[PDB]
C-alpha cells in the first residue's frame, strides 16, 4: 500500500512516471517512489 | 494579493467581558464595533468546464466571495435605540433570532476575493494563505446588479452569512477578530457560533518574494500567542478545513 | 569492463553537429528541446529568489522555467502535476531544478577519445532546430567534420564540478597541445583562403565597405585609421583593415628564401606593434605552426586574447569573401 | 541649488526678463489673448 | 506522381502545362527542345521541371489499395 | 522538432519596442539603434541615405546571426546636432524619393497603356 | 462496419462473428475511415 | 508499395531520371524508379555556412516540395490462447474492472477495441486494446482490487511517432486466433541536420537554409537550389562532378538525354563547344550579385543542374536526451536504447 | 514633371511582364525594392483543408500541399483581415474565403480533377476576390489529381491573408532580373580567361544602351552606380505594375513606421 | 452633465494626427499631460451556451482616469479600480478588504483562466490632449499586435447645450483633411442612470466594433 502523507485520502489518487522513474500523487505533485 | 499569516482559537461568551478588559490592558486601544455580509458563489453546474486540463490540472474550480458592509439600521431591532451603539450590544446577541431576514438580503441583490488552500509541510508555525482580492465600486446598464454580474461571469449563488464583533489594532499591523456567525436562510436563521466567540490574530503580507518581512511577522504572531498563555490557547487551525475547492465539501465555521 | 569501470549514466545528449562562423571560440548551440529536458539544481539565495520565483511560475512547459522543487527535507515535488507553479513560496535552502541556460558549462567529446584534446568544456547557447553548433577552428582537435557526425554533451551539476569544467578543461586552455609542443587550431578551409586574398597588394577598400568592416570587429574604439591613399580618392589596403584585428604589442619577423628588408615578391612578415608592414598572411602565419601568429599571442597575452582573436579575424574575412566570391570549376585542370 | 557664479548671473537676468514679462502679460489679460504654444526657430531680428 | 505544380527555384507554375506538353510530342512529332520553348519555358529550370518528370500516377491507377502481393 | 514559427519574422511580441536608441560611450554624438523583425532591406536603405548628410560622419549596420530578425544600427554625426534628427531627416528624403518614383511610374505606365 | 478485401463488399460485424466475407468467404477484412470527419490541430 | 505493411517504408513525392544517363541503365530499369532530384547547384563561397561538407539550401524550394517523403510504418498483435480458454482478448478496457492501466488515451479506440483510418495518433496513445483474463489464485502481492478481473495488454506507440492511422487489417493466422494489423503515415521535410549525397562520394548535411532574397542570383534571375564548398574538389579529384555538372547544363538548356557511358567518345572540350552554341561562358562560370547589398561580385562562381539524393539518415531518428528514468533489473544501472530513454 | 526625383522609362510591357530603366536612383534603393516586390507584397491562398471522402491513390497532406500553391484573384486583398486581428472565432466572413471541392469517377476511363471545379460558397459582400487564376487556352488550370472508376474526393478550403516571408505560396513575383554596367566601367567585376577575356565572355543584350568605353581613357575613379535595368514577371494573381506601386507603398510604409515610433520615442524624451 | 462623444477613423494615415492638430492650431487654447488607454477582448470558452447569451466580454482600462478598468457584456457594464486610494474606507475598517487589491485582468488571466482566454489587445499610448475654447480633446494612435490600425479621438464638454455644434465642427474639420471614412459615436448606455465612465466604455466599444 502506497499513501501520499500529506494528502491523507483514501483511496489515494497515484499516477506513475515511467519516463522519469517516479510514483507522483496527482493532487500536491509530491514524489513518492523513485527509481 | 496578500500573504496573510493568522492563528485561530474560541472562547466561551461566559469569559467574553473579562478577554475584552484584558485586551485593553495590552494594546492601549479601545475595541470598535463592526459587521459585514458575505455571499459565497460556485461555478455553475450547469455548464460543463471542460477547459479543466484532466491530464495536467493546470487548474481547479474555486469559490469566489463577494462581501460588504451593512449599516447596524438593519441589526437593531426596536428595542436597542436606547443603548448607545458600543461594544455591549453583543451581549444582548445570543438567540439565533436576528433583525436581518432572507428578504432583505434577497431585496440588497462590494469586495471579491478568492483563495487558496494554505501552504504544505509541517514545519509551518502560523497559517500562510495567498488571497486574491479586487474591488467593485459601480455598475450600470439594463440588468445592473451583483446576481446579474456573476451569472454574466459564470457563477451562481450557494449561501451567505452574516459576521458581527469587536477588532482590536496592535502594534506592527497586527488585528484581532472577535467574531459571532448567523447563516442565513429562507428557512430562518441560525447561529453556527453558538454560546460563543471565535477569536483570530492575523497579518497581512504585501509581497510574497519578501522573507525578512514575513519572518518578522511570524516572529511577531508568536509572540502575540505566547503572551496570552494560560488565558486563550491560540493555534493553527486543520490545512484541510481551509480548502474551498468546489471538488471537496467542507467549511471552516 | 561493463559495469563497473565503463557505465550508462544521466543528464546527457547525443546529436549530429553542424558549422557557425558566428559563435566565439568556446561556445556550443544547444537545441531549444534539449534545453528542455536537462536541467540544473539551483539553490535558492537572497540573489536570486526574484529570478528563481519567475521561473518556477513559468513552469516546465516553457524554456527558460522549472520541471522540479526540492525541499529542506528532501521531498521533491513535481511542477507539472502540483498545480503551484503560482503557489509554492520558495525558502532559503530549497533548491529549483531548472533549465539550462546561456553560459552554462558543458562537457562537450566525440567518439573514439584517443587523446587529451579530445573531451573539451563549453559555455551553451540555446539555438532552435536539431543540430549542435561548434565553431570551426576546434573541428580539428576533435578529428571532426560535419557529413553526419555525432557528439555527446554531459551536464555537470554542482558548484565544484562546474568550476573543474570552467577552470581545466576549457577550449581556450587548450591550444599549445602537450604532445608536440605547436598549436593545434588555427584559421582552416576558407576563412584560410580568404585571410589571403585580401592581403595582396592588389587589394583596395572604399570608405562604405571600411565602415561596415571596422563596426564588425567588437572590440573597436571608434577611430577610422587615416587612408593610404588620400588624393585623388581615399583609398584603405587590406593589410589596414586587417590590422584592427590584431592587439597592439604584437611583433613579428619571417624571412623566406630570397627576401630583402624590403620585400619584391611580398614574401615573408613583418609586424610592429600591431602593424602589417608588409606580407602575406596565409598557412604558415595563421595556421596551426611554431612560431606564428596564434603561438606568439598566446605566450605573449594569454589564451583569452587568442581565442577574441579568432573570432575577430574570421567575422572580418567571411564578411569581406561575401561580397568578393569564391568558385572553382572545371576550367582550372584545363592547360 | 545654482552651482556657477555664472549660473547665478544667469538666473538673476532670467529673473528680471521673466518678471517683466509676466508683469506686462498680467497687464495684458486684465484688460487680450497671449499664445503659449508658439516657438520660433530663429529669434525675430530687432 | 502527379506534376508539380510550381518550379522549385523561379516560382513559376508549370503545373497547367503538362497536358498540353504532351500534345505536341505525338500529335505534332517535335523535338523536346522546340516543345520545351513552345510553352514559353526559357529559363532551364522550368526546362529541368517539365523534361525529367516521371509520370507514377498510371500505374498506381491500374491497382488497389488491398491486395498486393509479394 | 525545434523550428520556431515563421510568424516571429514580422509580428512582434508583447512588450517589444520597434525601436531602442542607446547612447554609445566611446565616440562622442555616437548612438547605437536597435531595429526589431528587420532585415537588410531596411538597414541598407537607411544606412546609404545617412551616408550623404554632409553632418554625418559616422554610419554602420550589422545583422550578427542570420537566424533572428533584428539589426543594429550605429550613427555619428557633428557637434551640435543630434542623431534622431539625422535619422528623420533621412526618414523623409527617402520618402520623397519613394513617392517621386511611384508618381513617374504611374505616368509612364499609363502613357504605355495609351500606347498599348 | 467492414470491407472485403477482393469485391469491397459492404459488411457489419458483431464481436463473436466469424471474421469472413459472405459472398466470396474470404479472410482478409479491411475497416472503413471515420464516416464523421474530425477536425485537429497538430502541436 | 501501397498495400504492403512493412514494417518501414519511405516514398519521395516527385522523383525525377536523371539528366547525365549511363548505357546501362536501360537495363536497371532506372529511369522508371528513379531515387533522387535533379538540384542547381552553385559551387562557391557564400556566408561561410557550407565549410568542412556542409551545404546551404534555398527555402523557398523546400517550401515548393523539393525533397519531400512520405512515411509509413505499421504494427501487428494477435490474440494468445493460453491451454484451452481464450487469454487475450481485443475489447475497450475500462478502469471499473481492469488493472495496470496505461498513462495513453483510451478515448479514440472504438469499441472494437481498434481505432479506425484517419485519426490523428500521438505519443504514447494506443491503437490496440488487448485485455488478458486472470485467475483468481493469481494477486499482484496486494495490488489486485476485488473487481479488477482482468489485465492491460494494450501496444502503445513508439514516443515520438506521430502522424495519422492509414490502414487497420483484420484476419486470422493458422490457429484461427484474431490478428489486427494497423499501418500508420506520415510525412518528413528536409531540415537542418539531414544527409544528402550525390553521385561520386560527395556527401554532406544542411547546415542552414535562406530564403529566395539573401541568395546571390545571376543576371536573368536564377537562384541555386543549393550552394556547396569548392574545397571539396582538389583532395577528391573528382573531375567527373565537373564534367556531370556541364553537360547537364547543356542537356537542360538543349532537351535532350546526355550521354555519360564510360569509355566512349565524348570529350570536355566538345560539350564546351556545344554549351557555347547557347549563349554561356563555356567554363560555365557566370556572373552573380549579391543578394544582400545588390551589388556584383568580384569572382564568378560555376553554376548548373547535378543529381541528388536524399540519404536514409534524419536527424530526428538520431536525436536523444535524459535527465532520469528507468532502471535495469538486476545492475539497477540506466537501460539501453533510445527508444526506451536510455543513458 | 518630378524632376529631382528618381526617372523611369518603361520599354516593355504585357499582362505578366514589365520591362524597364530605372535611373538617377542608388543602388541600395533599386536592391530594397526588389526585395520587397519579391518578400512582402500580400496575397490570396489556401491556408486550410478538411476532407470529407479521399479514395484516391495520393496521401491527404499530399493533396493539401497541391492545393496550398493554387493561384486565386487577390485584387482587392487590401479590404480583407489578418485573421490573428478579426474579432470572429476561427474563420470570419471578413477575415477567411471558403471553397468547396467535390469529385468522383463515373467514367471507365480516369477523369482528371483540375482547379476549375473549386467553387466559391461564402459571402463577398462585392468584392473582386477568391476567382481561381486561369491562364492555359483550354481553361482548365492547375491539375490537382487523378481518378478512376469508383472513387470519389471531397473536401472544403479556407484561404486567407499573408505575406511571403513565412511561406513561398503567397508570393506574387516569379524572377525579377536585375542588371547594370554591362560595359564594366566602374570595374565590379573581375574576368576569368584562357586567352582572351574580351572574346570569351558572351555580350549583354543590354550594351546597345551604352556606349563603349574608348582604350585611350583612363579609368573613369569617380563614377557610381546609377542606372539599373530590370524586368519583372508576375504569377498572375496581381497585375505587374499594381506589384511595383505596391512594392513602393509597402516600403514607404515601413519608413513611416520608422518615422512614428520615432517620434514618439521622443515625445516620450520630452516627458 | 458633461457630455462625451468617440470618434474612429480606419483608413487614416501616421501622419493625420499630425495633420488635425495643425489645422486647429488656430483655436488651440493649452496642451496637457499624454494618456494612455487598453482594449482586451475576452472569449467563452464552454460549449454549453444557449443562443441568446453572448460569448464575448470587452475589457477597457483608463489609464487618466485614476486607472480603472470597465467590463462591458450585452449592454451591462462593470467598474473595477486597483488602486489603494480609491477603496471606500467602510472596506479598508471592517476587514473586507485586506487593501491592496488585483486589477481585474490579473484575475481573469489566471483564475478563470478555464472559462475565459484572451482573443486580442489594442492598446494607444502617448495621446495628445489640448484645451479649446469650452473643449477637450484627445488623440491618439492605435496600434494592434500586427501593426497601425487607425486614429482615435475622444471629445468631452461640461455644457450639453451645444454638444452637437462641436461635433458636427470636428467633423468638418475631418472633412478638409479629406478624412472621409470616419464612424462616430456619443450614445448612452442608460436613459435613466447616467455614469460617466461607463457611457465613455460603452462609446469607445461602439466606435471600435468591427
Amino acid at each position: 500500500v502506497l499513501t501520499c502523507p500529506e494528502c491523507k485520502v483514501y483511496p489515494p489518487k497515484i499516477v506513475e512516471r515511467f519516463s522519469e522513474g517516479d510514483v507522483v500523487c496527482a493532487l500536491c505533485g509530491l514524489v513518492l517512489s523513485d527509481k | 494579493m496578500v500573504q496573510q499569516l493568522s492563528l485561530f482559537g474560541s472562547i466561551g461568551d461566559d469569559g467574553y467581558d473579562l478577554l475584552i478588559s484584558t485586551l485593553t490592558t495590552i494594546s492601549g486601544n479601545p475595541p470598535l464595533l463592526y459587521n459585514s455580509l458575505c455571499t459565497v458563489w460556485k461555478p455553475n453546474p450547469s455548464y460543463d468546464v471542460e477547459n479543466v486540463n484532466s491530464r495536467n490540472q493546470l487548474v481547479e474550480p474555486n469559490r469566489i466571495k463577494l462581501s460588504k458592509e451593512v449599516p447596524f439600521s438593519y441589526l437593531i431591532d426596536e428595542t436597542m435605540m436606547d443603548k448607545p451603539l458600543n461594544f455591549r450590544i453583543l451581549k444582548s446577541f445570543t438567540n439565533d433570532k436576528i433583525p436581518l431576514n432572507y428578504a432583505m438580503t434577497r431585496n440588497i441583490l462590494w469586495s471579491l476575493q478568492i483563495s487558496d488552500i494554505p501552504a504544505a509541510g509541517n514545519n509551518r508555525s502560523v497559517s500562510m494563505q495567498t488571497i486574491a482580492e479586487t474591488i467593485i465600486l459601480s455598475s450600470a446598464g439594463k440588468n445592473s446588479s451583483v446576481s446579474s454580474l456573476m451569472n454574466g461571469l459564470g457563477y451562481v449563488f450557494e449561501f451567505q452569512y452574516l459576521t458581527i464583533g469587536v477588532k482590536f489594532f496592535m502594534k506592527h499591523g497586527l488585528i484581532l477578530e472577535l467574531q459571532k456567525i448567523w447563516q442565513i436562510e429562507e428557512a430562518g436563521n441560525s447561529q453556527i457560533t453558538s454560546g460563543g466567540f471565535l477569536l483570530k490574530a492575523y497579518i497581512n503580507v504585501s509581497r510574497g518574494t519578501d522573507i525578512d518581512r514575513i519572518n518578522y511577522t511570524e516572529t511577531a504572531l508568536m509572540n502575540l500567542k505566547k503572551e496570552l498563555q494560560g488565558y486563550i490557547e491560540l493555534s493553527v487551525p486543520d490545512r484541510q478545513s481551509m480548502d474551498s475547492r468546489v471538488a471537496h465539501g467542507n467549511i471552516l465555521i | 569492463r561493463g559495469n563497473l569501470m565503463g557505465k550508462r549514466v544521466d543528464f546527457s545528449a547525443r546529436t549530429v553537429i553542424s558549422g557557425d562562423p558566428n559563435l566565439e571560440l568556446d561556445q556550443v548551440g544547444v537545441p531549444k528541446s534539449i534545453a528542455k529536458t536537462l536541467t540544473y539544481p539551483e539553490v535558492v539565495t537572497p540573489y536570486n529568489i526574484d529570478r528563481l520565483t519567475q521561473l518556477v511560475r513559468n513552469g516546465p512547459n516553457e524554456h527558460p522555467g522549472a520541471k522540479y522543487v526540492i525541499r529542506d527535507s528532501g521531498d521533491r515535488i513535481d511542477l507539472r502535476y502540483s498545480k503551484r507553479a503560482g503557489d509554492i513560496q520558495l525558502q532559503y535552502g530549497w533548491k529549483v531544478e531548472r533549465h539550462i541556460m546561456d553560459n552554462d558549462p558543458v562537457l562537450f567529446n566525440r567518439q573514439p577519445s584517443l587523446h587529451k584534446m579530445s573531451m573539451m568544456a563549453h559555455r551553451v547557447k540555446v539555438i532552435p532546430y536539431s543540430t549542435f553548433r561548434l565553431n570551426l577552428s576546434v573541428t580539428s582537435p576533435y578529428n571532426a567534420d560535419f557529413d553526419g557526425d555525432e557528439m555527446n554533451l554531459h551536464v555537470p551539476q554542482s558548484e565544484e564540478t562546474r568550476a573543474e569544467l570552467s577552470q581545466l578543461c576549457a577550449v581556450p586552455l587548450q591550444i599549445v597541445s602537450p604532445q608536440s609542443n605547436k598549436p593545434c587550431m588555427g584559421i582552416v578551409q576558407d576563412t584560410l583562403c580568404g585571410i589571403r586574398k585580401l592581403t595582396l597588394r592588389d587589394t583596395f577598400i572604399e570608405l562604405d565597405q571600411v565602415l561596415n568592416m571596422l563596426y564588425w570587429v567588437p572590440d573597436w574604439d571608434g577611430v577610422i585609421p587615416t587612408p593610404a591613399i588620400i588624393k585623388p580618392k581615399p583609398l584603405w589596403s587590406g593589410k589596414q583593415i586587417l590590422s584592427v584585428a590584431i592587439p597592439n604589442g604584437i611583433h613579428l619577423q619571417r624571412f623566406d628564401e630570397g627576401t630583402t628588408l624590403l620585400s619584391p615578391k611580398d614574401n615573408g612578415m613583418l609586424i610592429i606593434d600591431g602593424q602589417i608592414i608588409f606580407g602575406v598572411v596565409e598557412k604558415k602565419t595563421v595556421g596551426s605552426s611554431n612560431g606564428g601568429l596564434i603561438h606568439v599571442v598566446t605566450r605573449e597575452k594569454g589564451p583569452q586574447v587568442c581565442a577574441k582573436l579568432f573570432g575577430n579575424i574570421q567575422k572580418v574575412v567571411n564578411f569581406w569573401l561575401l561580397h568578393n566570391g569564391f568558385s572553382t570549376g572545371i576550367g582550372d585542370t584545363i592547360a | 541649488r545654482a552651482e556657477g557664479p555664472e549660473e547665478l548671473a544667469r538666473i538673476l537676468q532670467q529673473l528680471k526678463l521673466d518678471k517683466i514679462i509676466h508683469v506686462l502679460t498680467t497687464m495684458f489679460e486684465n484688460t487680450w489673448s497671449c499664445s503659449r504654444i508658439i516657438k520660433i526657430d530663429k529669434p525675430i531680428r530687432t | 506522381m502527379i506534376v508539380p505544380v510550381r518550379c522549385f527555384s523561379c516560382g513559376k507554375v508549370v503545373g497547367d502545362k503538362w497536358e498540353s506538353y504532351l500534345n505536341l510530342l505525338q500529335e505534332d512529332e517535335l523535338d523536346e527542345g522546340t516543345a520545351l520553348s513552345r510553352l514559353g519555358l526559357k529559363r532551364y529550370c522550368c526546362r529541368r521541371m517539365i523534361l525529367t518528370h516521371v509520370d507514377l500516377i498510371e500505374k498506381f491507377l491500374r491497382y488497389n489499395p488491398l491486395e498486393k502481393r509479394d | 522538432m525545434n523550428a520556431p514559427d515563421r510568424f516571429e519574422l514580422f509580428l512582434l511580441g508583447e512588450g517589444e519596442s520597434k525601436l531602442k536608441i542607446d547612447p554609445d560611450t566611446k565616440a562622442p554624438n555616437a548612438v547605437v539603434i536597435t531595429f526589431e523583425k528587420e532585415d537588410h532591406t531596411l538597414g541598407n536603405l537607411i544606412r546609404a541615405e545617412l551616408l550623404n548628410d554632409r553632418k554625418v560622419l559616422f554610419a554602420a549596420y550589422k545583422v550578427e546571426h542570420p537566424f533572428f530578425a533584428r539589426f543594429k544600427l550605429r550613427i555619428q554625426t557633428t557637434e551640435g546636432y543630434d542623431p534622431k534628427d539625422a535619422l528623420k531627416n533621412a526618414c523623409n528624403s527617402i520618402i520623397n524619393k519613394l513617392g517621386a518614383l511611384k508618381t513617374n511610374f504611374e505616368t509612364e505606365w499609363n502613357l504605355q497603356t495609351l500606347a498599348a | 462496419k467492414y470491407i472485403c478485401a477482393e469485391c469491397s463488399s459492404k459488411l457489419s460485424l458483431s464481436r463473436t462473428d466469424a471474421v469472413r466475407c459472405k459472398d466470396c468467404g474470404h479472410r482478409i477484412l479491411l475497416k472503413a475511415r471515420t464516416k464523421r470527419l474530425v477536425q485537429f490541430e497538430a502541436r | 508499395y501501397n498495400v504492403r505493411m512493412d514494417t518501414m517504408a519511405n516514398i519521395l513525392y516527385y522523383p525525377q531520371k536523371p539528366l547525365g544517363t549511363t548505357r546501362a541503365m536501360e537495363y536497371l530499369k532506372f529511369r522508371e524508379l528513379p531515387a533522387g532530384q535533379n538540384a542547381i547547384v552553385a559551387i562557391a563561397c557564400y556566408s561561410g555556412y557550407n565549410q568542412e561538407d556542409s551545404m546551404i539550401m534555398n527555402q523557398s524550394s523546400i517550401d515548393r516540395g523539393l525533397f519531400r517523403s512520405l512515411f509509413f510504418r505499421s504494427y501487428m498483435d494477435q490474440e494468445k490462447k493460453y491451454g484451452m480458454s481464450i487469454t487475450e482478448t481485443f475489447e475497450k478496457p475500462q478502469r471499473t474492472n481492469t488493472l495496470r492501466m496505461k498513462h495513453g488515451t483510451y478515448d479514440k479506440l472504438d469499441d472494437d477495441g481498434l481505432i479506425a483510418p484517419g485519426v490523428r495518433v500521438s505519443g504514447e496513445d494506443v491503437i490496440i486494446g488487448k485485455t488478458t483474463p486472470i485467475s483468481p489464485d493469481e494477486e499482484e502481492l496486494g495490488q489486485r482490487t476485488a473487481y479488477h478481473s482482468k489485465r492491460d495488454a494494450s501496444t502503445p506507440l513508439r514516443s515520438t511517432e506521430n502522424g495519422i492511422v492509414d490502414q487497420v487489417l483484420v484476419t486470422t493466422n493458422q490457429d484461427g486466433l484474431k490478428f489486427v494489423k494497423v499501418r500508420v503515415r506520415t510525412t518528413k521535410i528536409p531540415q537542418i541536420g539531414d544527409k544528402f549525397a550525390s553521385r561520386h562520394g560527395q556527401k554532406g548535411t544542411i547546415g542552414i537554409t535562406y530564403r529566395r532574397e539573401d541568395m546571390p542570383f545571376t543576371a536573368e534571375g536564377i537562384v541555386p537550389d543549393l550552394i556547396i564548398n569548392p574545397h571539396a574538389i582538389p583532395s577528391r579529384m573528382t573531375v567527373a562532378h565537373l564534367i556531370e555538372c556541364l553537360l547537364s547544363k547543356v542537356a537542360a538548356l538543349s532537351g535532350n538525354e546526355g550521354d555519360a557511358s564510360p569509355f566512349t567518345d565524348i570529350t570536355v572540350e566538345g560539350i564546351s563547344k556545344l554549351l557555347r552554341e547557347h549563349g554561356y561562358q563555356s567554363r560555365g562560370f557566370e556572373v552573380m550579385y549579391n543578394g544582400h547589398t545588390g551589388k556584383k561580385l568580384m569572382a564568378q562562381i560555376f553554376f548548373g543542374p547535378t543529381y541528388y539524393q536524399r540519404l536514409r539518415h534524419m536527424v530526428d531518428d538520431k536525436i536523444h536526451a535524459r535527465a532520469r528514468g528507468p532502471m535495469q533489473v538486476l545492475t539497477r544501472q540506466p537501460v539501453e536504447g533510445r527508444s526506451r530513454d536510455g543513458g | 514633371m518630378s524632376e529631382e526625383g528618381p526617372q523611369v522609362k518603361i520599354r516593355e510591357a504585357s499582362k505578366d511582364n514589365v520591362d524597364f530603366i530605372l535611373s538617377n536612383v542608388d543602388l541600395a534603393m533599386a536592391n530594397s525594392l526588389r526585395r520587397v516586390m519579391i518578400a512582402e507584397i500580400p496575397t490570396l491562398a489556401i491556408d486550410s483543408v478538411e476532407v470529407e471522402t479521399n479514395t484516391t491513390v495520393l496521401a491527404d497532406e499530399f493533396i493539401a500541399h497541391r492545393l496550398g500553391l493554387i493561384p486565386l484573384q487577390s485584387m482587392d486583398i487590401e479590404q480583407l483581415e489578418y485573421s490573428r486581428d478579426c474579432f470572429c472565432e476561427d474563420h470570419c466572413d471578413k477575415c477567411s474565403v471558403v471553397l468547396t471541392l467535390q469529385a468522383f469517377g463515373e467514367s471507365e476511363s480516369t477523369t482528371n480533377v483540375y482547379s476549375k471545379d473549386l467553387v466559391i460558397v461564402s459571402n463577398l459582400m462585392g468584392r473582386n476576390i477568391g476567382h481561381p487564376i486561369i491562364q492555359d487556352k483550354e481553361g482548365n488550370g492547375v491539375l490537382i489529381c487523378k481518378l478512376r472508376k469508383g472513387q470519389e474526393l471531397k473536401l472544403t478550403c479556407v484561404a486567407k491573408k499573408g505575406i511571403a516571408k513565412e511561406h513561398a505560396k503567397w508570393g506574387p513575383a516569379a524572377a525579377i532580373e536585375f542588371e547594370y554596367d554591362p560595359w564594366n566601367k566602374l570595374k565590379h567585376t573581375d574576368y576569368w580567361y584562357e586567352q582572351d577575356s574580351a572574346k570569351e565572355w558572351p555580350q549583354s543584350k543590354n550594351c546597345e544602351y551604352e556606349d563603349p568605353p574608348n582604350e585611350g581613357d583612363p579609368f573613369d575613379y569617380k563614377a557610381q552606380a546609377d542606372t539599373f535595368y530590370m524586368n519583372v514577371e508576375s504569377v498572375g494573381s496581381i497585375p505587374v505594375d499594381q506589384v511595383v506601386v505596391r512594392g513602393i507603398d509597402t516600403l514607404q510604409k515601413k519608413v513611416a513606421s520608422i518615422l512614428l515610433a520615432l517620434t514618439q520615442m521622443d515625445q516620450d524624451k520630452v516627458n | 452633465m458633461g457630455k462625451s462623444a468617440v470618434i474612429f477613423v480606419e483608413r487614416a494615415t501616421p501622419a493625420t494626427l499630425t495633420e488635425l492638430k495643425d489645422a486647429l492650431s488656430n483655436s488651440i487654447l493649452s496642451v496637457r499631460d499624454p494618456w494612455s488607454i487598453d482594449f482586451r477582448t475576452y472569449r467563452c470558452s464552454i460549449k454549453n451556451l444557449p443562443a441568446d447569451v453572448s460569448k464575448l466580454m470587452y475589457s477597457i482600462t483608463f489609464h487618466h482616469h485614476g486607472r480603472q478598468t470597465v467590463l462591458i457584456k450585452d449592454n451591462s457594464a462593470m467598474v473595477t479600480t486597483a488602486a489603494a486610494a480609491d477603496i471606500p474606507p467602510a472596506l479598508v475598517f471592517n476587514g473586507s478588504s485586506t487593501g491592496v487589491p488585483e486589477s481585474i485582468d490579473t484575475i481573469l488571466s489566471s483564475k478563470l483562466s478555464n472559462i475565459w482566454m484572451q482573443r486580442q489587445l489594442i492598446k494607444g499610448d502617448a495621446g495628445e490632449t489640448l484645451i479649446l475654447d469650452g473643449l477637450t480633446v484627445r488623440l491618439v494612435n492605435l496600434f494592434s499586435s500586427t501593426g497601425f490600425k487607425g486614429l482615435l479621438i475622444e471629445l468631452q464638454a461640461d455644457e450639453a447645450g451645444e454638444f452637437e455644434t462641436k461635433i458636427a465642427g470636428i467633423e468638418g474639420h475631418l472633412a478638409e483633411i479629406r478624412a472621409k471614412e470616419y464612424k462616430t459615436s456619443s450614445d448612452s448606455l442608460g436613459p435613466d442612470t447616467s455614469n460617466e465612465i461607463c457611457d465613455l466604455a460603452y462609446q469607445y466599444v461602439r466606435a471600435l466594433e468591427l
